[PDB]
């Protein structure tokens, strides 16, 4: 707890992803449990 | 995470000034930091050097990582930087400004 | 007695970690809730024991004390941004006393 | 050199780090321990920030023969300069209970270090004295104008406190008296009151008998310690002059503005005295409803 | 059984508590860090006696930022004078942030933690020390076999004890899955406690010195000014005082911070001032001559 | 090393003799204290001073700081050329030379006939005629201190920054008094109101009212002479014409 | 359970166990060591437990304990020597309570200057219980100076009490003593000076020694100090019970915590005989 | 203790709002909003109200209380010097200087006739047109003339140039005003907060529509006051809003 | 060993805003023109020799200048690493810019010859004459004593080979071919148009002589400058920036501008 909501930019499809959060920092994060590249295209808003 | 950051200048680590702690000038050329001493005439300080910005804006000069080399790594480019402290990790795709182009390709 | 030990219990409480002014979005049932803290980013996060996802809704002002960033009480006095929109507009007080003919 | 000397700004670690070195030797039955001494200094202000053990033996047989070891001390300054490199030495810690003249010996080997006239500071580890445990001296090469030669000596630098604002919140956090000899409430600066007087009446006392001493017994003359005693007299008051005359006229403007503030503390208490007698007023019909209603209560307990 | 570990407190001397203030505070961007020579006894007395400075690093606190090389040069400059004793840990100062280990600590940390098991990391925050309470906090690692037997409990018992708190965040979360937060006492004898209430040489030089008498006028002057007007709010409020309900007669005619309370405590700070300003003026008129 | 940095601020307002209130360059104002090793006296308004960053107390009064946009503006002073290599145009140097290089002389005359001393110069003229090099000539000859500051150099991205600099610029004009401001190439943010169209409209207004009231309102100048280049002067707000 | 919370279990069954003394040294063969030896807390905890059995009547028991310490007292040993000759140590001062033999005086004392972390604490309140009230001068004069020696902590707090349980039921010959436990700028010491009033004039509704107690609690910043002061007052008025809740009223209107543990405790003892009504209304 | 607390170092918020008595909600000067223990011994009757506030360093906690006369955007003049011209160094205009010393003046000190005759008080005092007018010269001459305190501001000097500033310094103003009227604004030029139209779909217009908004909050209040309202002067004639107009 | 761990990577980035200057007295005070007040002290108000820099966390910090670097290496403007976690100078950087910047550079552009671009000889070699021979022939601008021309202008129909003409010529004769577009001066973000002028002419003076072939030159080639009611205040102001980087102004006479328009 909390979740970081932050706003997807884009995925790369081998699991990663690269996320702007409206918090400011850019984080290269990792596409990993409880969720899938089907489910995240962009413009989505992802949980950190 | 790796904070991502974005390179705005490849400066190369020898011929930055990067030796001042010797401050002879009656050894070497001085025209680098790597001909400051003229015993070796080579390498005193990393060999490529890079400053990057960060995406919270605030410049750092970072260096080379160990599994990264310079062809890797290019001015404009976007990079991977360690979250807690600063070196390229793994270079990314070109450019943030990118971001209806991904909309563009059906 | 009564003068001094009411100090020490007040110590405390100003030595709190902060705690934000968000607003609830939308809420999820699981009890965690999608709140705005107004300055900064959205979280979604759980509330205390002492209020319901269904006590809170969208456009509840709530508290949120960040050491867990968990929601303790909404806030008891809401204020619309409605009231300063209506300002603008401007009603002029007037019936049909100020007209005749 | 600097000939800039005022206060000896001292600061509580350095008194504390004193004590510690001369316990941590077991140096005792007038067995010394002489440590450096850290801080800023080429300043009129001599700030002493830090002190630092050194090697030291002293002979108690013979008192003029002593052991220093010149090698440590540069070493040990290096690894100063690690921990803040605004350290340079200034001087030294002697661990008292006083001083001694086999002093002006230790002192010339420490002028090869030194920026300043070296500090020479008494940390008094059996904490005596009515105020701070700390005298503090500088040696002085001078001329004695009582007709007598050269003399290399130790004259007086006032000893007072200021420390570092951390260090501060530091000191104050492991004490927990409520002090007694610093002010406070009224009969705080009563007792501090008694004490500065019986504290006058020491010192007093014994400068009667220090002027006894010296046509009596015979310490030399020196016309510099009693040239202050006659200034004593010069700005001393008078009375039944038109100062001392403000001075009771004054008395009587400030008592004047206490009896308007005990007043109005009356007035204060006499408004409390009827809202507590307005409140038993009140809680008088409460006390006349209850025991009607006691009577319906006691029969029902019994029931059950 | 294994060995068995219970509470400990770490108890840190008055000397080594300025020393880690001193050196957290000039440092203070940049973490500095240090080490900890003492001496361990019982199962529950950690005694931390001195600490000392290693050089600061601008690749801050880590396993290789120490320096074992001048610890041993260090080692030997304590030894000749009899100050040497054994290595009991390590400190470092974090500035805004709360009492609690970062990763790269942990790894810090686990090295001292080997070479004695019964090693401490105390973190110092010197910006927020600016209260009248120095927040300071020990940690000491639980081992990962340890966590999975869940033996956090096994160093609770024996003793209710003070479980005092001053942090959380960050703190609790690292906590549960490494380590175990000590309890601070600090150690002083007889002699230390002199030395620490002595600041003054204003002991004897405080009572017949005094502050010229132009100044005790401005005192008289303002106090009896403003007396009037919180006497000036206290007519119209007692207008009142004979209503419904004594909350709301604060509010509506402002009763808030009780100007009845208010007018004692300015009449009292300066009465009792006063005794104080005559009470020294006449001892040295009638003593001096 | 072992002198670390400080944080630097300067005095919004005097609250006491113990509590100044100063706005950081960090952006928050705070409450500080003093310590007493430095003035109490020459803590006054708009005046620099570096405070702790880990007690948050004054350390000691600094003179004032000054952009380096305003000093990139002051180290260009060159071309060497005299007021000879204008040709033909050498009339125009007299009539120049009335309203600015007399008062900055000896403004002492000035008082005896009885008007304000002029400043401002306008030179405008379609474009080739060595307005530009008629400021490098009194550049040259006079050799004051002179900020030449191209007039869309001085906005930048963020905003709020455009009215810091410009407010600097005067700041150093009047310490180093006489002293001449070369606006170049002023018609950018001379601009007409506007203010119907995007917020670039609105950051041209925000910059021209702090240099309006600047200039002459309830602070004037005084030694501080204006010459402004623009091309044209039918592109400008009728507030600067005036 | 493991540690201390093992220890607990095995020390458990012999206040069950308590009473049927034949059958005590029974129940408690094959946790004594020599049939035990799976871990050191049950080794241990067998000796405090077939103490708690015998307690008041364990004449013969002492004897049969006494051997084990000695053993163990040529050497400082190992800390799995100390949970052992912990228990060992607690257990002979059960069995020995009230006897005022010289022989359990000088047993402990071995383990007393062995200076055993946990087994230090046990001695010293060993010998406060077997030497209950008889004021042996030398018992007292050791106990207080080596307080001021050792380093360990738990080895004090059992020292200090235990002065005081040799000088109980003395009342005003105990006096001298209870001037130098006040006296002192240790903690321990003074936690420890609460307890010498309390049981020397244990019973007596003396003046003076509740004046003591009263002065002391609130008078003194240290948190073990305040907190040993309150629960004295209890032991004291112990016959005039009737006293208790009006002079207790203040110190649980005071907010601090230690003051306000120790009122509760006070009450406890005090009404413990017979319930009073207005200490349970004080309690809730 | 908690007199060091209430003592220095402390950030400077504002007290925006209560919700209780002994919590409220102030924005500091770190651009966040953060909800506070509000200490005891204090005001709570000029706390409630907008104005600033003294909350301490790390911990949020709002420990002291701040005047309203400090951390002012400018201090009264009738404490200092007014501008030192007179309305005889005005020549010409005297027709459209009857006008507004029937603004200023006569209600200042005649206040007791305009409620004689049953007529409303004067309000806010526009002037607009080209600028070669002489609009300046004569807010000078009548401040000196007038006998009241003068203020003052411009447009950048509501400068926003930190996230949430601009919006503080309409609060200081108006709120110094009230205090020690009769009083004066001015406000030197309103081209950029009056602005007919605006954008905000960008962060820079957002916080100069607030200023606006703002403005027009404490005029509304500002009525029935023996203050004179807001005097105030623009270029254009079109740059007002109807609603800074209406 | 100290001062390598420090050096070491990262570290923080700041420019420097002045040197302030103070003095070397440290046995009292500094009185520069700022006399200091209350307590003497050896080095916590008298200070040696000072540096303002300017961070990049939005900040400014006053500390005494680093005895490392020299005052000499210190003049305003200049960018210069700083440490990381304290803000103490290790070094000298050379000035950073933008990645819009760093794509104007060199790519090594092949020459292709002016004899592949066919017809069109009197053209080629009145062009010649404006670039290329000032350069080589500047043996002849310091006899006759001329000045240098600022740049030459290629106008016409458009697909006559003007671009390609360039591309050719310029990497025919060696010198630093900067690769700059008009329609890139006019960028959405308000004055930052502006300051991509002065990093292209940047970039041409470090390496002058250059010759900065602008691509287009109708973005800015704007015939308002008398607008209404737009955003086109934005566009004329990077066309008037161009005029204050073509004004003399010392070491410009070397760069020079071509440049392709087709109206
Ligand atoms: N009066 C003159 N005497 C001699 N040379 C002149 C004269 N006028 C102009 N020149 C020459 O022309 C050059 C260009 O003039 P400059 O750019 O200064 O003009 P301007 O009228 O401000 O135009 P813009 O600002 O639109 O470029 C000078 O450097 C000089 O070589
Ligand atoms: N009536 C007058 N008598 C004397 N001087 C006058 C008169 N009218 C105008 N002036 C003078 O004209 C000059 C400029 O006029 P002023 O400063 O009042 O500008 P303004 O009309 O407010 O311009 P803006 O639109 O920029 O606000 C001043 O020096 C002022 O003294
Ligand atoms: N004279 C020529 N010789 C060879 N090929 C040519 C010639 N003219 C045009 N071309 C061809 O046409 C292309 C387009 O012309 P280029 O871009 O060089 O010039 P331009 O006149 O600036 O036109 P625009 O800007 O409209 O494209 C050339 O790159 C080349 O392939
Ligand atoms: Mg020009
Ligand atoms: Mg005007
Ligand atoms: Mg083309």
């Amino acid at each position: 707890n909390p979740l970081s909501i932050g706003t997807l930019e884009e995925i790369i499809d081998d699991d990663h992803a690269i996320v702007t959060s409206p918090t400011m920092p850019d984080y290269y994060v990792s596409i990993l449990s409880f969720v899938d590249k089907e489910l995240l295209e962009p413009g989505c808003s992802v949980l950190l | 995470p790796l904070q991502v950051a974005r390179c705005t200048k490849i400066i190369k680590g020898n011929g930055e000034s990067d030796e001042t702690t010797t401050d002879n000038n009656n050894s070497g050329n001085s025209n680098s930091n790597s001909n400051q001493q003229s015993t070796d005439a080579d390498e005193d300080d990393e060999d490529a050097k890079y400053v990057i910005n960060l995406k919270q804006i605030a410049k750092f000069v970072v260096g080379l990582g160990e599994r990264v080399s310079p062809t890797d790594i290019e001015e404009g480019m976007r990079v991977g930087v360690d979250r807690s402290k600063y070196n390229i990790e793994l270079p990314l795709p070109p450019r943030i400004d990118p971001s209806v182009t991904m909309m563009t390709v059906e | 007695n009564d003068k001094v030990r009411f100090i020490k219990d007040e110590l405390r409480l100003l030595q709190e970690p902060g705690s934000y002014v968000g607003e609830v979005i939308k809420i999820v049932s699981d009890k965690k809730v999608l709140v705005k803290v107004q300055p900064e980013g959205k979280y979604i996060v759980d509330v205390a024991k002492d209020i319901n996802v269904k006590d809170l809704k969208a456009s509840q002002r709530v508290c949120l004390r960040s050491d867990s960033y968990m929601l303790h009480k909404v806030l008891e006095n809401k204020a619309d941004p409605l009231v300063s929109l209506m300002m603008v507009e401007k009603v002029p007080d007037s019936t049909y006393d100020m007209v005749g003919g | 050199m600097s000939l800039q000397h005022e206060k000896v700004t001292i600061a509580p670690l350095v008194l504390l780090s004193a004590l510690d070195h001369y316990e941590r030797t077991q140096t005792k039955e007038n067995k010394r321990c002489v440590g450096v001494i850290l801080g800023d200094a080429n300043s009129s202000t001599i700030r002493v920030t830090n002190s630092f053990a050194l090697p030291f033996e002293e002979d108690e047989k013979n008192s003029d023969v002593w052991f220093l070891d010149h090698n440590y001390i540069e070493n040990m300054n290096e690894m100063c300069k690690k921990i803040n490199a605004k350290e340079k030495l200034i001087g030294w810690y002697h661990s008292g209970p006083k001083l001694r003249a086999s002093d002006l010996k230790i002192n010339e080997l420490f002028k090869k270090y030194t920026q300043n006239n070296p500090l020479l500071l008494i940390v008094d580890v059996k904490q005596q004295g009515v105020g701070l445990p700390t005298d503090a001296y500088v040696a002085i090469e001078q001329v004695k104008d009582d007709g007598t030669s050269t003399e290399k000596t130790f004259l007086h630098l006032p000893c007072t406190i200021e420390a570092e604002e951390a260090e501060e919140i530091g000191v104050e956090h492991l004490l927990r008296d409520v002090r007694d000899q610093a002010a406070g409430g009224l009969s705080i600066r009563l007792t501090n009151q008694l004490k500065s007087l019986k504290g006058l009446q020491s010192k007093l006392k014994d400068v009667v008998e220090y002027l006894d001493k010296v046509i009596n017994k015979e310490l030399p003359i020196n016309h510099t310690i009693l040239g202050k005693l006659q200034d004593v007299f010069n700005l001393l008051p008078n009375l039944g002059t038109p100062d001392d005359d403000e001075i009771d006229v004054e008395n009587h403007d400030r008592i004047n503005i206490s009896n308007n503030l005990q007043k109005a503390l009356t007035v204060k208490t006499n408004d409390e005295l009827m809202v507590i007698y307005i409140s038993n007023l009140v809680r008088s019909i409460i006390a006349f409803d209850d025991l009607i209603e006691n009577k319906i209560q006691n029969k029902k307990i019994q029931e059950q | 059984t294994g060995r068995d570990d219970t509470k400990e407190t770490v108890y840190i001397s008055s000397i080594a508590l300025l020393k880690m203030l001193k050196h957290g505070r000039a440092g203070v961007p940049m973490e500095v860090m240090g080490l900890m020579l003492g001496e361990f006894v019982d199962d529950y007395t950690v005694n931390v006696v001195d600490v000392f400075a290693m050089p600061q690093s601008g690749t801050g606190v880590s396993v290789e930022a120490v320096d074992d090389v001048f610890q041993a040069k260090m080692m030997d400059m304590l030894k000749q004078t009899g100050r040497d004793q054994m290595v009991v840990g390590w400190y470092h100062s974090h500035p805004g942030f709360g009492c609690w280990l970062s990763s790269v600590d942990v790894n810090t940390q686990k090295s001292f933690e080997q070479l004695n098991s019964r090693a401490v990391a105390v973190v110092v925050d010197p910006i927020q020390s600016v209260k009248g309470k120095v927040v300071i906090d020990a940690f000491r690692l639980i081992d990962t076999g340890a966590l999975i037997n869940n033996l956090e409990p096994r160093q609770t018992t024996s003793n209710t004890g003070l479980l005092n708190k001053a942090n959380i965040q960050a703190l609790i979360h690292g906590l549960n899955r490494h380590y175990y937060s000590l309890n601070i006492d600090y150690h002083k004898t007889a002699k230390e406690t002199k030395m620490l209430m002595n600041l003054h040489k204003e002991q004897w030089q405080s009572g017949l010195k005094m502050y010229d008498y132009e100044e005790k006028e401005e005192s008289n002057l303002a106090a009896t000014k403003s007396m009037v007007k919180i006497a000036e709010q206290y007519s119209k409020r007692i207008e009142e005082e004979k209503e419904l309900t004594e909350e709301e007669l604060k509010t509506r005619y402002v009763g808030r911070q009780d100007p009845k309370k208010h007018l004692s405590e300015t009449a009292d700070e300066t009465l009792e001032n006063n005794i104080v300003s005559v009470l020294t003026a006449g001892v040295n008129s009638v003593a001096i001559k | 090393l072992q002198s670390i940095g400080q944080l630097i601020g300067e005095v919004m307002k005097e609250l006491s003799e113990e509590k100044y209130i100063v706005k950081a360059s960090s952006g928050p104002r705070y409450i500080v204290g003093v310590r007493n090793s430095v003035d109490r006296s020459k803590l006054k308004k708009g005046v620099r001073v570096t405070l702790d960053i880990t007690t948050l107390t004054i350390m000691r009064i600094l003179p004032r700081e000054t952009d380096p946009l305003v000093y990139n503006m002051t180290s260009f002073e060159q071309g060497e050329i005299t007021f000879d290599g204008i040709g033909g145009l050498t009339e125009q140097i007299r009539e120049l030379r009335e309203v600015i290089e007399l008062p900055l002389k000896n403004p002492e005359i000035f008082q005896r006939v009885g008007i304000k001393p002029p400043k401002g110069v306008l030179l405008y003229g379609p474009p080739g005629t060595g307005k530009t090099l008629l400021a490098k000539a009194v550049a040259a000859t006079i050799g004051a201190n002179f900020i030449f500051s191209p007039a869309s150099g001085i906005v930048d991205k963020y905003i709020g920054e455009s009215a810091r600099i410009i407010r600097e610029m005067f700041a150093y004009a009047k310490e180093h008094e006489p002293c001449i401001i070369f606006m170049d190439e002023v018609d950018a943010i001379g601009g007409r109101r506007f203010s119907e169209g995007t917020s670039a409209d609105r950051e041209i207004q925000r910059t021209l009212m702090e240099l309006l009231t600047q200039m002459d309102g309830f602070d004037n100048l005084g030694q501080t002479k204006i010459i402004m280049a623009t091309n044209r002067p039918d592109t400008l707000d009728p507030a600067l014409l005036r | 359970a493991q540690n201390w919370a093992k220890f607990t279990a095995t020390a458990s069954l012999g206040v069950i166990h308590k009473g049927n003394l034949l059958e005590g040294k029974k129940v408690m063969a094959p946790y004594l060591p020599g049939s035990r030896a799976s871990s050191r807390f049950i080794k241990g905890g067998s000796l405090y437990g077939l103490g708690l059995i015998y307690a008041g009547f364990g004449r013969d028991t002492t004897d049969y304990l006494k051997n084990i310490i000695v053993e163990n007292s040529g050497t400082s040993g190992d800390e799995d020597v100390d949970v052992l000759l912990h228990g060992a140590s607690l257990g002979i001062g059960l069995a020995a309570m009230g006897s005022a033999n010289i022989e359990v005086y000088e047993a402990l004392k071995e383990v007393l200057y062995n200076d055993s972390a946990t087994s230090g604490e046990a001695a010293a309140l060993g010998m406060g219980l077997c030497m209950l009230g008889t004021g042996k001068p030398e018992a007292i004069h050791d106990m207080f100076t080596y307080s001021q020696e050792t380093q360990h902590g738990n080895i004090t707090r059992g020292l200090a009490v235990g002065l005081a349980l040799i000088n109980y039921g003395r009342q005003e010959l105990a006096d001298d003593l209870i001037t130098k436990m006040l006296a002192s700028d240790e903690s321990l010491l003074r936690y420890g000076g609460a307890f010498t009033i309390a049981l020397a004039y244990a019973g007596t509704g003396n003046n003076s020694a509740v004046k003591r107690l009263l002065h002391v609690a609130v008078s003194d910043s240290n948190d073990d100090v305040r907190r040993a002061a309150v629960i004295a007052l209890g032991f004291v008025l112990l016959r005039d019970y009737t006293t208790v809740p009006r002079i207790v009223q203040l110190l649980s209107k005071s907010h601090n915590a230690h003051v306000r543990c120790g009122t509760a405790f006070a009450l406890g003892i005090a009404c413990a005989g017979k319930g009073l009504q207005s200490a349970i209304d004080v309690l809730d | 203790e908690v007199k060091r607390i209430q003592s220095v170092p402390l950030v400077i918020g504002q007290f925006l709002e209560p919700i209780d008595q002994n919590t409220g909600i102030v924005s500091s000067t770190t651009g966040m909003s953060y909800v506070v223990r509000i200490l005891s011994t204090l005001d709570r009757e000029l706390l409630k109200p907008s104005m600033s506030v003294a909350l301490h360093r790390h911990s949020n906690a709002l420990v002291d209380i701040l005047p309203p006369d400090s951390d002012s955007s400018i201090s009264v003049m009738g404490e200092n010097e007014k501008p030192d011209v007179t309305y005889a160094d005005v020549g010409g205009l005297d027709m459209q200087k009857q006008e507004i010393r029937e603004a200023v003046e006569l209600p200042l000190v005649q206040a007791d006739l305009y409620e004689q005759i049953g007529i409303d008080p004067p309000r806010g005092v526009l002037l607009y047109g080209p600028p070669g007018t002489g609009k300046t010269m004569l807010v000078k001459a009548v401040a000196n003339s007038t006998k009241a305190a003068f203020i003052r501001v411009n447009g950048s000097e509501f400068v926003h140039k930190y996230l949430g500033e601009g919006p503080r310094m309409v609060r200081d103003v108006f709120r110094l005003a009230r205090e020690n009227a009769p009083s004066i604004i001015f406000i030197d030029e309103v081209d950029s907060i009056a602005t007919k139209r605006f954008d905000a779909q960008t962060g820079s217009d957002r916080e100069v529509q607030r200023i606006l908004i703002e403005l027009l909050t404490q005029m509304d209040g500002f009525d029935q006051s023996t203050n004179v309202k807001v005097i105030m002067a623009t270029n254009r004639a079109d740059t007002l809003d109807p609603a800074l107009l209406r | 060993e100290k001062i390598k761990n420090n050096r070491q990577l990262p570290y923080l980035v700041a420019n420097v805003v002045e040197v302030m200057d103070m003095n070397e007295i440290e046995d009292k005070e500094n009185s520069e023109s700022t006399t200091q007040g209350g307590n003497v002290n050896l080095d916590n108000t008298a200070v040696g020799k000072a540096a303002v820099v300017k961070t990049s966390s939005r900040q400014t910090v006053f500390l005494p200048m680093v005895g490392l670097v020299d005052p000499d290496k210190l003049k305003p403007n200049d960018l210069v690493g700083v440490n990381k976690d304290s803000y103490l100078i290790l070094d000298t950087l050379p000035s950073e810019f933008d990645s819009r910047v760093k794509a104007m550079e060199v790519d090594e552009k092949p020459t292709e010859t002016y004899s592949d671009v066919g017809g069109l000889d009197k053209q080629i070699e009145e062009l010649v004459e404006a670039i290329v021979l000032p350069m080589k022939r500047a043996d002849k601008f310091k006899d006759m004593g001329i000045r240098a021309p600022k740049g030459a202008l290629m106008y016409g129909p458009p697909g006559t080979g003007k671009t390609l003409l360039a591309r050719a010529c310029a990497a025919q004769t060696n010198a630093t071919f900067l690769k700059l577009a008009a329609p890139q001066l006019v960028q959405m973000y308000i004055g930052e148009g502006a300051k991509l002028v002065r990093d292209a002419f940047a970039l041409a003076k470090e390496k002058a002589p250059t010759i900065i072939f602008i691509d287009e030159l109708d973005a800015i080639g704007t015939k308002r400058f008398d607008s209404e009611k737009s955003g086109d205040r934005e566009v004329q102001r990077t066309m008037l920036e161009l005029l204050n980087q073509l004004d003399g102004f010392s070491s410009d006479d070397r760069v020079k501008v071509l440049a392709a328009t087709n109206r």
